[PDB]
């Protein structure tokens, strides 16, 4: 008679409900973390570690699900840390209430082939409305541009202090690292700055260390910690003593011919040591290990080796001090030639102390002039958090100079797009329009979660808000009201040209993008089987 | 992790807080409301809850199905109370009343995830149903030349749309005929215990009768009932609450006898008092007998000799509906039994309806009870059969008292949408964002008529919210045709406190679920 | 989710919903169909003369062995709701009419599935189910066509033994086919009252004794009661009885209430023995006063009266039944006295041949009433081979007994053998093209339904069902339609009329019309809420 399968088979409207309360389960998650009052949460484990964060990436990530439709909200959090970087809490709850609208009108018996042809129009009308209706780009505001829109992304996180002490540290780490590229393209590579973390005093010493912060110690306490005009030589081979491959055996028939191949050992690994020292070089960075024999060689000459660094580090140090990362002997056929006139370069190497530990930085590096940024904070809890922090303030800056385009954030867009999407669903609508009309009911929750978390006005201060943007659609006067968004300190509309409250564009058109296409996914579970779990057979 | 004190807060108890709260209480309302949901209109389908013990119940009705499915939420109790009180109140709002506070929930839905603070719900919801019930008490129709044939036509077109919805399909114009003229035969009191409906099993709903007298089950009897022939032109009936055996005794009494001469006149006395009874029955014209008490072996082979009919062990809901039927009165001693005090018929036989013997009586004009004897094909059958007719007799019933109609399905519904969102945009605040949410909820009746058979319910919305805004106010869906029509002239119309009391039970029941902000439950359960 | 909120607390509506049966989706409608198509291909080998018997197995180990419909679906264990359904349906028609309970569970499986292809089209469920009752209601006008009979009963009994020879025909009793035909016939024109069409079913007393064989079944004119003389040496055979029927035990007079009688000296006590003495010589002077050569009594006797009845040659019974002495006075035309004081000559019975038989090595002796006077009540004794076509044949007679019940309530008669069903199919066929505007498809289903009835007496019956149902039909076409049907034997020609297969009209107007709105009940039906497991 029906379906002989072992499993379980749920049709019609049951799991056309339930994938709506699945991404409402994870959307009144990270609604209390959403703007400059939102607040951060904690995730223990059954291990006992303790994670204190607010972003939308590491919360979901860390969340176990078990719902199909909840792992498409949770992998959609992690596509915008690699695509963007800070846009991570306000894709969720718009891919929800998404889904949340379009439930509404899938149980008016409308066709949901409608809602996903009524939410592309939609979604292909936003990202036209705000290419054509941005402000400017960096050349009026200058240096303003890239502070104010670094202290939007730390008003939700840890870090938003009215100053702009960490806001003048990440423009000028992101201006450091400038990498020009072919046909006109100036990278900035915001994965080459080593953000450190130490349990030390307040969040105001956080040091600015121009060049390369390394994390790892000088081994042997014989050698000079501090060298100045030092030439870093980067190379990534072992330092240990001479040891044959599988393929070579010592087969001895004299007993006299046994003390010279034991001595042998040492002494090519020593000639190695002697021709990489009488060049100049002061620093050795090595990513293999030098062994306790070896370390002597240094404490004799008075040249700092650091040994067992990363490899991801080497290449970091090599690129902005002008070394070259050699592995091997080279240059045809030489015997022990090194290349010597390609050292590296260093103004001074010096390990200072960072609360009982030990840290080894360089200074300036003499060819790029590199940036890392050294954090303090109270405890572990708060250095993962300003990591976290740090790292998407990064982003922000790095999308605002590739891209010189910026938004008005703080529902400024949101509201713009509620009332063009309106006037948009009258004109070529004869059936998908109440799909365009949900659309934007759908994106002002943003502006809607801003006001809950606030504890402000909900219902008038968002009717509010689109009452400057309707005016600026339907009375062209030169209103200049686009840029109205809130002002969540004092719970009224204001103009975020002028308050200083900047978002890239594709934070938003990114946003928009990956939100509209997760919702047409989860829009078509109108059937699900769901199968037995076969673990012991 | 955080609450660990050395005495705890009550025992155990869980309670949730806020906003997190109400949408529980709020989606709790959505779940239950689906078990009525698909109940409503011409094209919508019953529904059968079987318990613990295996007894099957199917019904479609609001009071029937929400009371069987053993609902422990604390919100959606709400929702039960109002599906009682409208069975209670009206009869015939039930599905309506519990589906349409369903939706004044979740119009406000989103609106309590965002701040809103729920005195400014409660003060816009009572605004709004004070504003309802008065427009349509200014537009329910009505007639000034009572008591005429019109009348009756009034009370029957209000009870084919209550048979409506039912399973019913082509008797609506045989039965409703009989429901308005069961209510017609009463008194001025309209008391549900005057009219008795039995189910008898075995036969189809054309073999259904509306009997003017009453008719009993025919009970267990005694050796004596295959005489006494059921073939009486004029009797005249015998009600009586007094034991006819040889055996009543008064549990107290020691007949101390001395002798054997006064031993024989004992038991000889014994007899003499029994048949004294039945000779004070005798001779009066009384051939028919009843009683609630039972009847031995010597009184029921004294009436066969003398060409009696008697029945024993009669209920007493039978004998009060006997009692104003016939006209007489239940006698129990049988010393003041005069001509006063006996019934008068037509005609009385016993039948075979559906195999069981019924003892029905017929022929009386000064009937001020009836009774309507359902056959259908299943116990089941005929407990919805009886459940339609009651929803029908309850419509009816009101109907009299209050003469007052409007328009039947979604019409109503439709244009009390309009007058409300005329209003909403005359007055400033965040009250067109609840006065407008509360007229876009009542447009589920209209959704529900369609929803259950297609219908395209989104392209005959726009032609709802047209005609009722340009032309007349009784526009309303068709059930036959997929297009609009006017409820009023098709004749489907339904009392105006039907949904006086529909509005005001779902707006009590909503305003109570947004004004609760803790649930605390102890667990004690045992 | 189920069972949790969005926000993490618990989301508990009813109680035990973890344990609970849901289903509303597409298959709960096709869950009804594929539990009643089962009950009905099970009903549809035991259908027409060919139809095959079932042996059904009680809860304590008993075993009977049943044919008709009504005893088949009652004694199953079936914990089903749709299908208890069709229980309640046999068991409607067993209580109304009593015949077509076979058919009118064959005819609902029949109309559910024909609703299957039509539920696949995108027709509404009440849409069908609206478009039977149009569809039925051009059945029941069509079947009263041709209808007549003309029964007197005085001498054209020849109407109403062809008529229960449709009923007995599909039974076990086909050995004794016009013997037993004739008991059933004669049996409800004694004891029906013409004036009011009434019979009642209580006046018809059916015993069963194992012994004998079928052909041993005879209408006993009178009672048949399990005889009791309390004296050894008394007369079994009495020629000319004055039946005495009282209500009274042979016994000092007790009364109901506490008496505690009182005896002080020994004058009271030898006053008791002279009131007793002369108690039982008063009880018996009395019986013989009036005449009377037999007593009947419901209480038992006292020993100090059974030589009493010796001494007089007065035969008497003891403990007898409740209903058993009031089909006494009724076969007798006596009347039944509670006390010994109220005998007279008017209130005695009149009988002809009362003795009693005993069967062969048993201890039985039922009682044997040959004569009588114009009796309002008769007993039908069966005898068989074994229990099990007694009981067989107590269930098969029954439904003979009311076909005529059902010729007197209604008068009017039918041809069956499938030839109503193919009649009533072209009726709806015809009416279906006016005019096809909705219910045309719902029409069609309703005449291919009606169809299943005559294809399963082919089936049945070794034949091919398209092949005999596309012969019959067709002849009815092309000329007016005939009492053409089928049979087992075929009998020659096809002609119902000429084969004597007469059935009731009201009990096929019951059947079409009680499976129809068995069919509406379980059509408007979109949900179960049926609980999980028993505890
Ligand atoms: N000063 C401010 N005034 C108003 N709104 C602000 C201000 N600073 C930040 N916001 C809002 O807070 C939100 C924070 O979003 P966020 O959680 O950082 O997104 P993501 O998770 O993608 O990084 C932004 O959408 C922005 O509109
Ligand atoms: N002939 C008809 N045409 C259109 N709609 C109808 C018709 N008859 C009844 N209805 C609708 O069916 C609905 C039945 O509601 P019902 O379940 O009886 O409410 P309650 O449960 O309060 O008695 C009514 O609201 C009415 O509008
Ligand atoms: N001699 C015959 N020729 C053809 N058909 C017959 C003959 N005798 C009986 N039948 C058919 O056999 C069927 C038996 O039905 P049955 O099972 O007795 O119904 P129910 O269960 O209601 O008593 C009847 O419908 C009748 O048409
Ligand atoms: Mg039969």
């Amino acid at each position: 008679g029906p379906l002989s399968v072992f499993g379980d088979r749920s049709t019609g409207e049951t799991i056309r409900s339930q994938n709506v309360m699945a991404a409402a389960s994870i959307a009144n998650i990270v609604k209390s973390s959403l703007g400059p009052v939102g607040l951060d949460k904690m995730l223990v484990d059954d291990i006992g570690d303790v994670t204190i964060t607010n972003d939308g990436a590491t919360i979901l990530k860390l969340l176990e699900v078990e719902h199909p439709a909840a792992k498409v909200l949770c992998e959609l959090a992690d596509l915008q840390d690699k695509e963007v970087g800070d846009g991570t809490t306000s894709v969720v709850i718009i891919a929800a209430e998404l889904l949340k609208n379009a439930d509404e009108l899938v149980k008016q018996k409308i066709h949901p082939t409608s809602v996903i042809s009524g939410y592309r129009l939609a979604c292909k009308e936003a990202v036209r409305y705000i290419n054509e209706n941005l402000i400017v780009n960096t050349d009026e505001l200058g240096r303003d541009c890239l502070i104010n829109a670094a202290k939007t992304s730390m008003s939700s996180k840890i870090i938003g202090i009215n100053g702009d002490f960490f806001a003048n540290m990440v423009v000028d780490a992101v201006l450091a690292i400038k990498y020009t590229d072919i046909r006109g393209q100036p990278r900035y590579p915001v994965n080459s700055v080593n953000i450190l973390k130490a349990h030390g005093r307040s969040q105001m010493e956080s040091m600015l260390i121009s060049g390369y912060a390394l994390n790892c110690v000088v081994g042997s306490q014989g050698m000079p910690k501090r060298i100045v005009n030092a030439k870093i030589a980067c190379l990534d081979f072992s330092l240990q003593k001479t040891k044959m491959k599988l393929g070579v055996q010592v087969v001895i028939t004299d007993p006299e011919k046994l003390d010279q191949i034991r001595q042998r050992e040492s002494d090519i690994t020593k000639e190695r040591i002697q021709k990489i020292l009488a060049t100049g070089a002061n620093v050795i960075l090595t990513t293999g290990g030098i062994d306790d024999m070896c370390l002597k060689y240094f404490v004799e000459a008075g040249a700092m080796a650091v040994r067992r660094v990363l490899k991801r580090d080497l290449k970091r140090i090599a690129k902005a001090s002008g070394a070259t990362i050699l592995s091997t002997l080279a240059n045809l056929e030489g015997e022990e030639t090194f290349e010597a006139a390609m050292l590296g370069q260093a103004e001074e190497v010096v390990q200072e102390r960072i609360c009982d530990d030990e840290l080894i930085l360089i200074k300036n590096t003499k060819a790029r002039t590199s940036a890392s940024i050294i954090l303090r904070g109270a405890n572990d809890f708060m250095c993962d958090e300003m990591e976290r922090s740090l790292h998407d303030a990064l982003c922000v800056v790095k999308r605002v100079l590739e891209s010189k385009s910026v938004v008005p954030g703080g529902g400024a867009v949101e509201a713009a797009l509620s009332i063009y999407l309106e006037n948009y669903a009258t004109s070529m609508g004869s059936r998908e329009q109440l799909a365009i009309a949900e659309f934007a009911r759908s994106l002002l929750v943003i502006p809607n979660t801003l006001a809950v978390n606030a504890a402000q006005d909900s219902t008038d201060l968002v009717a509010k808000l689109r009452a400057f943007h309707n005016e600026a659609q339907v009375n062209p006067e030169r209103k200049n009201l686009k840029w109205i968004g809130l002002d969540l300190s004092n719970g009224k509309p204001r103009d975020n040209k002028q308050a200083g409250v900047f978002e890239p564009t594709i934070v938003k058109v990114k946003s928009l993008k990956f939100a509209t296409e997760a919702a047409i996914t989860i829009l078509r579970i109108d059937d699900l089987i769901k199968l037995h779990p076969e673990s012991k057979d | 992790m955080m609450p660990t004190p050395v005495i705890l807060l009550k025992e155990g108890t869980d309670s949730s807080q806020g906003i997190p709260q109400l949408v529980s209480n709020i989606s709790a309302c959505q779940v239950i409301a689906e078990a009525v949901r698909t109940t409503l209109g011409p094209r919508g389908m019953d529904k059968l809850i079987v318990d613990g013990r295996g007894k099957a119940t199917i019904s479609n009705d609001g009071a029937t199905i929400l009371k069987l499915l053993d609902v422990v939420h604390p919100a959606a109790k709400t929702l039960v109370d109002i599906a009682k009180s409208q069975d209670a109140e009206v009869g015939d709002g039930t599905t309506s009343v519990t589906l349409l506070a369903a939706e004044f929930l979740k119009q406000v839905k989103p609106y309590v995830e965002e701040g809103l603070h729920p005195q400014i719900i409660i003060r816009a919801f009572r605004t709004a149903t004070q504003l309802a019930v008065n427009k349509i008490k200014e537009i329910a129709v009505t007639v000034k030349k009572a008591d005429k044939v019109e009348q009756r036509k009034l009370l029957e077109k209000c009870a084919m749309t209550a048979l409506s919805s039912k399973l019913i399909s082509q008797q609506k114009a045989f039965f409703a005929k009989m429901v308005v003229d069961a209510v017609m035969m009463l008194d001025d009191l309209l008391q549900l215990k005057m009219i008795g409906i039995k189910k008898v099993q075995g036969g189809a709903l054309e073999d259904s009768q509306l009997v003017a007298g009453v008719a009993f089950k025919k009970t267990f009897s005694y050796a004596g009932f295959e005489m006494q022939p059921k073939k009486y032109h004029n009797p005249k009936i015998a009600l009586l609450n007094v034991e006819l055996e040889l055996k009543a005794e008064k549990d107290n009494a020691e007949i101390r006898v001395h002798t054997v001469e006064d031993y024989q006149a004992i038991v000889d006395a014994e007899w003499n008092i029994l048949y004294d009874k039945l000779e004070k029955i005798h001779h009066s014209g009384a051939k028919v007998v009843s009683s609630k008490l039972p009847i031995g072996d010597v009184a029921t082979q004294y009436f066969a000799d003398r060409d009696m009919f008697c029945a024993g062990r009669v209920p007493e809901e039978d004998l009060k509906r006997t009692m104003m039927a016939c006209g007489g009165s239940i006698q129990t001693s049988v010393n003041a039994l005069s001509a006063d005090v006996l019934g008068r018929c037509q005609v009385f036989e016993e039948t075979q309806i559906g195999g069981e013997r019924y003892n029905f009586f017929t022929g009386c004009p000064k009937a001020k009870t009836c009774t309507f004897i359902l056959r259908g094909g299943a116990e089941q059958f005929m407990e919805e059969t009886e459940r339609s007719l009651h929803d029908a007799i309850m419509i009816v019933r009101r109907a009299i008292k209050n003469d007052s109609v409007v328009a039947g399905g979604g019409a109503i519904e439709m244009e009390l949408s309009k007058y409300l969102r005329d209003y909403s945009r005359t007055i400033p605040g965040k009250q067109q964002l609840l006065i407008g949410a509360y007229a876009k909820a009542l447009e589920i009746i209209p959704r529900q008529l369609c929803d259950n058979a297609g219908f395209d319910a989104t392209n005959i919305l726009n032609k709802l919210r047209a005609r009722h805004a340009q032309g007349g106010t009784w526009y309303g869906v068709d059930i036959n045709n997929e297009d609009i029509a006017d409820n009023f002239e098709a004749f489907v119309w339904e009392p105006a406190m039907v949904r006086i009391n529909a509005l005001t039970a779902a707006s009590e029941a909503a305003c109570l679920i947004v004004s609760v902000d803790e649930t605390i439950k102890n667990p004690r359960s045992t | 989710t189920l069972a949790f909120d969005e926000y993490g607390r618990p989301f508990l509506i009813i109680k035990d919903q973890d344990r609970k049966s849901r289903l509303m989706g597409l298959e709960a409608l096709k869950s009804h169909i594929m539990a009643a198509k089962a009950v009905a291909n099970t009903m549809r080998t035991s259908l027409g003369p060919n139809g095959l018997d079932k042996m059904m197995v009680d809860k304590d180990g008993d075993v009977t062995v049943t044919n008709d419909g009504a005893t088949i679906l009652s004694m199953m264990d079936v914990d089903h709701q749709i299908a208890k359904l069709m229980v309640e349906l046999s068991k409607s028609q067993d209580d109304e009419i009593g015949d077509g309970t076979t058919g009118v569970v064959v005819l609902a499986g029949a109309l559910l599935e024909e609703a299957e292809q039509l539920l696949d089209r995108g027709i509404h469920p009440i849409r069908i189910a609206d478009g039977y009752e149009q569809a039925a209601r051009v059945a029941i006008e069509h079947l009263d066509k041709i209808s007549d009979s003309v029964l007197v009963d005085i001498k054209d009994t020849e109407p109403l033994i062809q008529t229960a020879k449709t009923t007995l025909g599909s039974k076990v009793v086909n050995s004794c086919h016009r013997q037993m035909a004739e008991i059933a016939v004669n049996a409800v024109l004694t004891v029906a009252d013409m004036e009011r069409r009434d019979v009642d079913f209580e006046l018809i007393k059916v015993e069963g004794k194992v012994g004998g064989r079928l052909e041993d079944t005879k209408l006993i004119k009178g009672v048949i009661v399990d005889k009791d003389f309390s004296h050894p040496q008394m007369p079994k055979k009495v020629e000319d009885a004055k039946i005495a029927i009282l209500t009274c035990p042979f016994e000092p007079p007790k009364p109901k209430t506490k008496h505690k009688l009182d005896v002080t000296s020994v004058e009271d006590y030898k006053a008791l023995q002279k009131y007793e003495k002369e108690k039982f010589e008063e009880m018996i002077q009395q019986i013989k006063e009036t005449g009377a050569n037999l007593a009947i009594c419901q209480w038992g006797f006292d020993d100090e009266a059974n030589h009493l009845l010796l001494q007089n040659n007065l035969p008497a019974v003891r403990w007898v039944g409740g209903p058993e002495i009031e089909l006494i006075a009724i076969a007798t035309g006596g009347r039944i006295v509670p006390r010994f004081s109220e005998l007279t000559a008017e209130k005695l019975g009149f009988a002809g041949l009362v003795q009693e038989i005993s069967f062969g090595t048993t201890k039985d002796k039922m009682l044997v009433i040959e004569q009588c006077k114009n009796s309002r009540a008769v007993t039908i004794f069966i005898r068989g081979g074994n229990k099990m076509i007694i009981e067989e044949a107590k269930r098969s007679l029954h439904d003979a007994l009311c076909v005529i019940r059902n010729l007197i309530r209604d008068n009017r008669v039918v041809y069956g053998g499938g030839a109503a069903e193919i009649s009533c199919a072209l009726a709806v066929s015809q009416e279906a093209d006016k005019c096809p505007t909705l219910e045309q498809y719902a029409m069609r289903a309703f005449a291919d339904a009606l169809e299943v009835i005559p294809m399963a007496l082919s089936e049945n019956s070794g034949m091919n069902p398209i092949q005999t149902m596309t012969e019959v039909r067709a002849r009815q076409v092309k000329e007016m339609n005939p009492a053409l049907g089928i049979d087992c034997l075929h009998k020659g020609t096809n002609d119902m009329k000429q084969q004597h297969v007469i059935e009731t009209l009201i009990g096929k107007k019951q059947q079409i019309s009680l499976a129809t709105q068995m069919v509406r009940m379980i059509l408007k039906i979109d949900d179960i809420r049926k609980p999980g497991e028993s505890e």
